[PDB]
């Protein structure tokens, strides 16, 4: 897309793919890490 | 993010990924250096500035504040990561001391990023005369030949020339409290420096010989609790001047940044030092400011 970013044609076989990514997966990552902060933050220092 | 076990045992390419992220954020800051120096004005380089002021300062602020919270400054940043973060420190201090009209409307984010950076850093970057005492020092790690092989200036004063030492910073602080002039004519200190001052104070407070009596005259930080109290009182004087000059919310952010310092301050120190602070505030009761 770097060529397409400054180019006129934003149509891609992965257009809906990146749309689904940005609209679902990334917010999913945000909410998932928010819910399970301590699980990732746990490093055998006796949390959780 | 947590990275302690990653640092001790992990994938080398994974470690290279974090090193690349950090020194990329540092070279971006260097590019901001060069652009604002050639022209204070803030389209590719403009997009880079936007990236910086929108995400890079927030991401680095979050990263280093979290590193300080989890006490991770002693393992992530040892080899050339200290060099990249010294570039970062020089860059961010350059913005904090810059007189550009352009650098003004992100100065609030600059202040909270500088404090977050100084809140977590492996060596006391203001104890140059006793930074030899720290084994974690990049100079100690690189010895002499490796210090020369790397682009290391071989002097801590030389790797941080622009930013003054702790003594110069504190004498500036005391003369500023003597002056008590208004925020517009002196923005820089109480917008960026005092937050990072307090963060450094908390970072090396336990390293102060009053807090750790053992290994004295060997301590990297010759910190003083009475010095801590004097810094707090200087903040109080300049904050009375701010309340008299109608202040802003930048001083409220100063107060919330300095809350940890007024937490480590002792109760016998609380008395006759903050009761004065409440009585100043309540004689100037017509203030939105909520001290403590």
């Amino acid at each position: 897309f770097d060529g397409g970013s400054r180019g006129k044609g934003e149509h891609f076989p992965y257009e809906q793919e990146i749309k689904f990514f940005a609209k679902v997966v990334l917010p999913l990552i945000d909410q998932y890490f928010k819910n399970h902060r301590l699980y990732f933050l746990s490093a055998a220092s006796r949390p959780l | 993010l947590d990275a302690r076990t990653v640092m001790k045992t992990g994938l080398e390419s994974v470690k290279s990924a974090l090193r690349a992220f950090l020194d990329n954020a540092a070279e971006d800051l260097e590019k901001t250096m060069e652009n604002l120096k050639q022209g204070q004005f803030t389209k590719g380089v403009t997009q880079i500035i936007n990236y910086t002021t929108v995400a890079l300062l927030p991401m680095l602020s979050s990263l280093f504040e979290h590193i300080g919270q989890h006490q991770f400054g002693e393992d992530l940043i040892l080899e050339d990561v200290q060099v990249s973060c010294y570039r970062i420190l020089t860059s961010l201090y350059a913005l904090g001391t810059s007189k550009s009209i352009y650098v003004e409307r992100q100065r609030s984010a600059l202040g909270e990023c500088l404090a977050a950076f100084a809140g977590a850093f492996p060596v006391a970057f203001l104890e140059t005369h006793l930074d030899k005492h720290n084994i974690y020092s990049i100079y100690n790690t690189k010895s002499s030949r490796e210090r020369a092989a790397l682009s290391l200036p071989t002097n801590v004063e030389d790797v941080c020339p622009n930013i003054p030492s702790l003594e110069k910073l504190m004498e500036e602080i005391v003369e500023l409290a003597e002056s008590g002039i208004r925020y517009t004519q002196m923005p820089h200190v109480m917008e960026v420096i005092l937050p990072m001052l307090c963060s450094y104070m908390s970072r090396w407070w336990e390293h102060g010989p009053e807090n750790n009596p053992e290994r004295a005259e060997m301590c990297c930080t010759a910190l003083n609790s009475e010095h801590m109290n004097t810094l707090l009182g200087n903040i109080l004087k300049i904050i009375y001047n701010n309340l008299g000059i109608d202040e802003g919310a930048w001083m409220k952010r100063l107060a919330v940044f300095s809350q940890p310092i007024i937490n480590k301050v002792k109760p016998q120190l609380l008395k006759t030092h903050f009761l004065p602070l409440m009585e100043k505030l309540k004689k100037k009761a017509a203030t939105v400011v909520s001290e403590e």
